């Protein structure tokens, strides 16, 4: 069987970095949870880009962030805050594709 | 009367638009007549209360730009009911000063009929004590606090004070708040085609080719009067009349398909019939109508306080399972916070999405993927209600739910800024029918249109 | 010479509320500091480039009125950063007259520093033509153009200019736009307390009790600043600090969590650790702080049109299956109607229920049964906002779709008047680091705040 | 044998009549149709009321229109238009109940 992202996070989230960038955290439950889905190489930029309708070379950076059991996706923000035909200005509601992770260990 | 009479009604409501094309193809069809229903009621209570129009001046300038240099070019009246989207007396005068810019604009001379429907609250408050004021169905029973708070009341004037405006030569009729069939049914009438069939065929023609199929409230119809019935046409290829478009327009909006009430009558609907004729058109025959004491509606409204509103989405399943727990825990949070204890402040939610359009009687029980949140305050003033919304947004935002995972922010707004003040918030507070007396007489005035102004 | 510095933090916003019980649970701790962020680039452009708060006026003057009074009452100083939302000049005097209004009202007399952070046009033009200005991650090249252009700009202070105040002997700090860790860490950072601590706890508390679990963007979070680590702890029994809410909040609104970059310097977080200790507390140790060589953020905004919304849901299966196609069609229309041809009108739906909170990047392709329409139009002028609005409102409220049996009407408003003028719309301009010189210099000035006001 | 009313109906719609008014129009394609249903006595205040839970002595009147093989259900407006708390000002998107109907014939 397949192990869900959300089996295995705390938190799953977006939000502004900026007017310019959106994050996307993810906090594992357990050190090894973490290390178990970092060991694995699943979580890629294809994988994410193919979930929100992007261009894998648009994720900026996956942010491995050991001291907290978590990994941070950086992409720019395809409208920049509050311009004109924005629909999220705070960036807080961009974590659902997110959602539908199922890790293969 | 003999042989017919054209009636082209060019648009649902004046300033809704309507094809070049169309309009083009109707008036080579030479009609007797052009006229439009330019107000209503549905659009709620904001606009009569407010004095404001529901439509657009450069639409209501664009369209009448077309139907008065065809109506002077061509010696064919213009005539006009519930100007300005209310028809009271700032809806008239917008209205007016429109018409005063085409002529200047088109380099145009007419003489043009103003009849006001303003009723003065001391005729009111005199008609309820004398017992001649009757509410409408599930209307609420007219008080005297009512009628003082009220803002701008208006009658619904019937044919005869257009008659006596196009009589006296007006080249275009502005009217104040009429009833909708009676600005198309006064002149036929009053060269002689029967009353019933006029009146049916304006109520058939006042939202113009709502009444077609596929409907549009933006294109035009024409019905052509004779001795024995009307006929209904489009000037759309894509657009036709059938049985059941033109049938479906005699129920529109009215509470009884076999008795549509109005000023000085009730068209009687039983013996009527309608069939196909030509090529997409309707022949409509056995309208009649049965005189009855003379009546005239009232409309009036009140200020009830302000609004302040935000509106942000959701897209965490979470969230969305939970949240009609979440609205009630927040707005205890800002109670508490701001120390609220005013009965008078009404906060209304809309979860689009779920049951945003019916409410309590949404069939469906669940929410799919997503909702829209609409906030809204209302309150005494302007600043309660943006201070409640402020902190039911913030609060919201930021909501610890439980079992929340997207912990950064709850909601998705468009715009910058969130809140959106949207001001003084109205309620119908008259809705009843008056019996008619000298003093609710509507008078014409005629004034001389011209390129520089109007001339004396 | 204490071996601990405590902070308290009362809310993630000044304005956003807190419980009394928690706030007084907090001064039971006895402070050396009571600090708070008064703003955020997050709501948007608006509010820095139109010159007005994102917070409520009540309620920032009801936080500011517990914290004022308490830290008057025992001596321990107020600091405020990024006053009145945005922190330029008008946000700092608007939140500067709730100070005084509560010294007038609570009897108060104390000392009050003001931080302007404002920056003159003339200086930006001439750091973009000497090479000192630098684009942030993915922000457009600054031009002149674009500095012109612009109205407030302002420049995100860091702790110097607070140690300034502080030293001078203010009581109340009041801070233009400012670094938000910054208002935490500068008394702690003169006082000898770890750079790298006191702005990670800052980093951490600036948001107050987002950081404790469940979050709340309203409730009370204290930093223990010890020599060896912080301390985090809030003061609801309900809520509790834990290693994830901790470390999620070093995450929090960042584009890299190992390197934190602010105004003189970068805080490198590799070696931290967060470890849960006693009851619903954590202690975190091991933040470093980098100088780099000084530089300030700059933010402004620059007015691009206006705008006018309205908001209406369907459901109609027919509809919304045809929804998309529907709306190209009504703005093809409206365009024809109204002879549109400026591409500055800018058209935008949010269909919520299906795509309105993630537009192209929606996995789901269907939505339920219901949708709430949100359209609004961006154009040149006002005028031109409200037509177009206006029009595509009634002409998508009638239109004909294939197959529709739902023939008098396609949309539910919630409100009269349907549609709702929202005014000038802005957009970011200035996202763009200048290297630190004298003309930058933040300068503050004391005034002595009485009963009575501020004398001469 | 189940016949949906939407395979039958060419309009099946809402609006308000007045302020204060809720009308529900239905016709039919067909004469043939419209008389099955009338004479079928299966199109009743109860059956409106549970599908739109109301009690049945809220529907005010439901006429059978002859000329027009049309039905219109009447009810007041719970919501006078406009009222603070509305849903619907104009009355125009509360048909959907009416879409589940089956006749059994
Ligand atoms: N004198 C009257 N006696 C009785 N009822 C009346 C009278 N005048 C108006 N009414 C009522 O008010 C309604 C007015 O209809 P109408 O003139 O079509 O209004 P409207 O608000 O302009 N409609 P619309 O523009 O098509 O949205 C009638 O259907 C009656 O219910
Ligand atoms: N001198 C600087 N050098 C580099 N980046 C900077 C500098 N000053 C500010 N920034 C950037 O701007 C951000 C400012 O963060 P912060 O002060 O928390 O902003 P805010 O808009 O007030 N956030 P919040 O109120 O919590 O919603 C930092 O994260 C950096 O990305
Ligand atoms: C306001 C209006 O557009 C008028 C009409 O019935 O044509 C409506 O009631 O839908
Ligand atoms: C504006 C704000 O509420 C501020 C914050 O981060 O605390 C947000 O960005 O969500
Ligand atoms: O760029 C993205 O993937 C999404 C950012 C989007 O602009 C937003 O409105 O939040
Ligand atoms: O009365 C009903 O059944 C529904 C009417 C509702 O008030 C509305 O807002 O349209
Ligand atoms: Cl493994
Ligand atoms: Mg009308
Ligand atoms: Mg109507
Ligand atoms: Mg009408
Ligand atoms: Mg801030
Ligand atoms: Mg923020
Ligand atoms: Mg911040």
């Amino acid at each position: 069987m397949k192990q869900s992202l959300c089996s295995l996070a705390q938190v799953i989230r977006s939000k502004n970095a900026g007017p310019y960038e959106l994050v996307l955290d993810i906090l594992f439950k357990t050190r090894e949870d973490y290390q178990r889905v970092k060991r694995s190489e699943q979580l890629t930029p294809q994988l994410i880009a193919g979930l929100y309708n992007v261009k894998p070379d648009f994720i900026h950076r996956i942010i491995w962030f050991d001291p907290a059991n978590a990994v941070k996706i950086v992409m720019p923000r395809d409208i920049i805050s509050g311009n004109v035909g924005d629909n999220d200005v705070y960036g807080a509601q961009q974590h659902a594709p997110l959602l539908s992770i199922e890790f293969d260990f | 009367m003999a042989r017919t009479f054209k009636i082209l009604s060019p648009t649902a409501i004046l300033g809704y638009g309507f094809p070049e094309e169309s309009f083009r193809k109707a008036m080579e069809a030479s009609p007797d007549l052009i006229a439009v229903d330019a107000g209503s009621s549905d659009p709620g209570p904001h606009y009569l209360g407010a004095g404001k129009p529901f439509t657009d001046r450069a639409g209501v300038k664009r369209d009448l730009r077309y139907m008065i240099v065809a109506g002077v070019k061509n010696n064919i009246p213009v005539v006009i009911g519930t100007a300005g989207g209310s028809g009271a007396a700032p809806h008239l005068e917008w209205c007016r000063q429109i018409i005063h810019e085409i002529a200047q604009e088109e380099k145009l001379s007419f003489s043009m009929a103003l009849i006001p429907s303003d009723v003065d609250k001391a005729i009111v408050h005199q008609a309820l004590d004398n017992g001649k004021i009757t509410a409408l169905d599930f209307v609420p029973e007219l008080t005297h606090e009512a009628i003082e708070e009220s803002t701008y009341i208006v009658a619904q004037m019937g044919i005869e004070p257009f008659q006596r405006a196009l009589a006296a030569g007006a080249q275009v009729v502005l009217g104040g708040r009429a009833y909708d069939p009676a600005c198309f049914a006064a002149l036929p009438i009053m060269q002689g085609f029967d009353e019933g069939l006029a009146l049916h065929c304006g109520k058939i023609l006042e939202c113009a080719a709502i009444a077609a199929t596929p409907g549009s409230g933006s294109d035009c119809a024409m019905g052509i009067i004779d001795d024995s019935g009307f006929t209904l046409k489009a000037f759309n290829p894509k657009r036709k009349f059938t049985e059941t478009s033109a049938a479906a327009h005699t129920l529109y909006e009215k509470s009884d398909p076999y008795f549509l009430p109005g000023p000085g009558g009730v068209l009687n609907l039983k013996g009527c019939t309608f069939k196909a004729v030509n090529e997409g058109e309707v022949y409509v025959s056995g309208s009649r109508h049965e005189a009855t004491p003379y009546a005239l509606k009232l409309e009036g409204a009140r200020r009830v306080g302000f609004r302040c509103l935000t509106i942000a989405g959701t897209r965490d399943p979470i969230m969305i399972a939970g949240i009609d727990n979440i609205l009630e825990e927040v707005q205890t949070s800002v109670a508490r916070n701001l120390s609220l204890n005013d009965d008078s402040i009404r906060m209304t939610f809309h979860l689009y999405g779920k049951n945003g359009v019916m409410g309590n009687h949404e069939p469906m029980k669940t929410a799919g993927h997503e909702l829209g949140i609409l906030l809204d305050v209302v309150a005494p003033t302007q600043d309660i209600a943006n201070s409640v919304c402020s902190l039911v947004r913030s609060t919201l935002l930021h909501y610890g739910y439980e079992n929340r995972i997207a912990t950064a922010g709850n909601l998705a707004f468009p715009f910058s800024p969130s809140d959106i003040q949207s001001g003084p918030v109205y309620e119908f507070s008259i809705y009843h029918l008056i019996e008619a007396s000298d003093a609710l007489r509507f008078d014409f005035h005629i004034e001389q249109v011209t390129p520089e102004g109007v001339q004396a």
